[PDB]
Order: C-alpha cells, then structure tokens, then sequence
C-alpha cells in the first residue's frame, strides 16, 4: 500500500 | 409514435466513443516524485474494462504536462460527430485541482475546459466523464469501526 | 435553448477533496481496481451513478492500509462522484  | 420520455443519454451513436487512459509511472528526476508501482496494472484493466464497453482505448504513458495539454487539445478537435461520450483517465500524483505530467502539474480546469459545451460542440449535450486517480491532499481517513 | 458549457460533466474521483489516494504496488489502486470490478460486472444492468455508488462501498469497505509506519497505518478511502451530468447514463442501449 502507497499513496499518491 | 407513442409516448416518449427524454431522461437517459442517447448512447446509440455508431461508436462509444473515445477512451483516453494517461498513466504516469515514471517522473523526471528533477521533480522529485516517487515512482507509482501498480499503475500499470491499473492502466491494463482499464483498457480491458473500457475496450468491452467498446470504447476505442488509447493509452499513452509518462507524458510531460505539455504533452498532456497538447493531447487533450487535439483530441478535443477530432471529429466526435459519431461518438456516443467522451472519457478520459487520469493515474498520476496529484494534489486539489492538479495532476502531474511527468515534469511538472496540470490544472484539471485547463484539461477539461478543452471539452466545455462551447469549445468542443462535437461534444456538446454528450456525457464527459474524467475518471482521475490521484491524491487531493495529504489528508488521511483513520475509519470508524461499525 | 442554451446549456451551461460546465453541464454534462462527470469526475469520478478516487477521494474525497483534501484526502491522499491510496495505491497498492501489486494490485493496482483500490478506486481503480474497484470500478473496473463493478463495470464489468454492472454495466449491462445498472446506470453509471449506481454502479459508482457500489465502488464507493467496495472501497470504503473491503480497503484498509497496513503500513509499518504508524502515521500511514490502517486508513481508510472513500471516492467521490462529481455529476453535473443532466441525464442517466447507461453503457448498453435497445
Ligand atoms: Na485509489
């Protein structure tokens, strides 16, 4: 999971 | 005839209609932005989502803003006369209002005012939709248990 | 026998405004993942803000993130549908  | 009702989009026109995927993975260096693993498993689906909905899918990858406006300007000149709709698909960075071309940000207005009902009047009373996967900000949602 | 030049628009966001997006290195982003389920399975059947509607619920309940830093750990997502649209909108026709 990663954010933008 | 008999009665007639007006509450749906005609999407009987011969084609769907275009479907524009941008998937920006990879940034220049100088701007600093991180490299967005899985976009393209995001940007695949789409094009096989789209392309059953028999939508004519182009996908372009890692475009510069200058790119990215220069596309969305000729592609907002084509012939839509027999196009049902419009779409369009952002995956990049972003944050409120902006998405990122590989170098530097966009406006979102300045992208889909290329396709405002008195600029693209092959498109005018059709549906635009813009489909844009990216942050707004750096807010996070910590839930509620139900 | 004018329409406003902003009608007729549709942006469906992946969240709500201020809000990160979250995306997984190996399954792709949790909003796109999610609408490409649903259209495959909703387009013949149901109109475009109902099938967007059921992408809001997958994401905002079957994602949740696992971080090993704290700040980024265990977050939630909701999208967010922008309709100026003036008509229903369904994929099939006839
Ligand atoms: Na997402």
């Amino acid at each position: 999971d990663e954010v933008d | 005839s008999g009665i007639s009702l007006d509450n749906s989009y005609k999407m009987d026109y011969p084609e769907m209609g275009l479907c524009i995927i941008i998937n920006n993975k990879n940034f220049h260096k100088s701007t600093g932005m991180t490299s967005r693993s899985g976009t393209d498993v995001d940007a695949a689906n789409l094009r096989e989502t789209f392309r059953n909905l028999k939508y004519e899918v182009r996908n372009k990858n890692d475009l510069t803003r200058e790119e990215i406006v220069e596309l969305m300007r000729d592609v907002s000149k084509e012939d839509h006369s027999k196009r049902s709709s419009f779409v369009c698909v952002l995956l990049s960075h972003g944050e409120e209002g902006i998405i990122f071309g590989t170098n530097g940000p966009v406006d979102l207005k300045k992208i889909t005012n290329f396709f405002r009902g008195d600029r693209c009047r092959e498109l005018t009373g059709k549906p635009k939709l813009f489909i844009i996967q990216a942050c707004r900000g750096t807010e996070l949602d910590c839930g509620i248990e139900t | 026998h004018k329409i406003p030049v902003e009608a007729d628009f549709l942006y469906a966001y992946s969240t709500a405004p201020g809000y990160y997006s979250w995306r997984n290195s190996k399954d792709g982003s949790w909003f796109i993942q999610s609408l490409c389920a649903m259209l495959k399975q909703y387009a013949d059947k149901l109109e475009f803000m109902h099938i967007l509607t059921r992408v809001n619920r997958k994401v905002a309940t079957e994602f949740e993130s696992f971080s090993f830093d704290a700040t980024f750990h265990a977050k939630k997502q909701i999208p967010c549908i922008v309709s100026m649209l003036t008509k229903e909108l369904y994929f099939y026709h006839h």
